[PDB]
């Protein structure tokens, strides 16, 4: 019905950048787990989300899937670009996370730093090969998504 | 619809 | 919601054995895709399910995650072992599965092997180290699920 | 309510 008890906790101390709880729970087995109770995020996505940094570089170097889709489709590059953890973002894209990936509604994680404001993330983003004339299922690009008062976000994908 | 994903924006 | 036309291709060609189309799609973004529509079963899941060695080799080789879960908390090394495909079991096992891992309701591997009489993949996960004391969610041991026919089986667990 | 993992148990 629920999560395992351990698998609960694992998911919560990666919310949590508890990493010292991280590392008593995570294995092989349980470092992709996901929580069934919300959009099924594993613990790499709420490390990313919530800027976990240590928890995310942990994870990272224990088998922790860069490509592992939610709920919704969002890979934790997503979550980190949305929530513009530029840092997060490095270190996933170091570890071979893939730019271009999209979502179930087919946004790409420009889409999301373009529509969230976050101007070095959409930088970052571009040098690393993200295509800024992808639609997503609406038609709209990562451009057309950008805020009227980021002008400089709007130059950059322009 | 589409959902936000799991995080925020500051730790604060 | 339903999945990209790319990965409802990839799935189906996974549970067809279509090792070709395998090929064709099988990406590090795609490998572990989930069946949405069904019970989130990876391409992994469906070539252990329908014993499709050839596919279940390429998808190992290529990224498939013996460790990934589906709704129901299965890992591919349950679907092979409920349904006695002992070669894919074994190359489960080569590429790291792990045999005491548990699903939602604590069935193992083994849990499913015995109920469904499958002495040969008993045996097998025996011989790999399985647990045959570990009780599920209803206090059941793997021998607790072995038909009252199925005297050598019991005999192998005891 | 626990179900089948997919898959059968007879190629034929």
């Amino acid at each position: 019905m629920g999560n395992s008890e351990a698998d609960r906790q694992l998911l919560e101390a990666a919310k949590a950048g508890d990493v010292e709880t991280v590392k008593k729970l995570c294995t092989v087995q349980s470092v992709n787990c996901r929580d069934i109770e919300g959009r099924q995020s594993t613990p790499l996505h709420f490390a990313a989300g919530y800027n976990r940094v240590s928890v995310v570089e942990y994870l990272l170097q224990h088998g922790a899937d860069v490509h592992a889709k939610d709920k919704g489709g969002l890979v934790p590059l997503h979550n980190a670009c949305s929530y513009g953890h530029y840092e997060v973002a490095e270190l996933l894209v170091k570890h071979g996370a893939v730019v271009n990936v999209a979502d179930l509604w087919k946004f790409t994680p420009l889409h999301e730093a373009a529509a969230k404001g976050k101007y070095e993330i959409c930088k970052l983003l571009l040098q690393h090969g993200a295509d800024p004339t992808k639609k997503n299922r609406d038609g709209n690009t990562p451009l057309d998504l950008v805020k009227d008062g980021d002008t400089d976000i709007q130059d950059l994908l322009r | 619809q589409r959902e936000s994903p799991d995080g925020q924006s500051f730790r604060s």
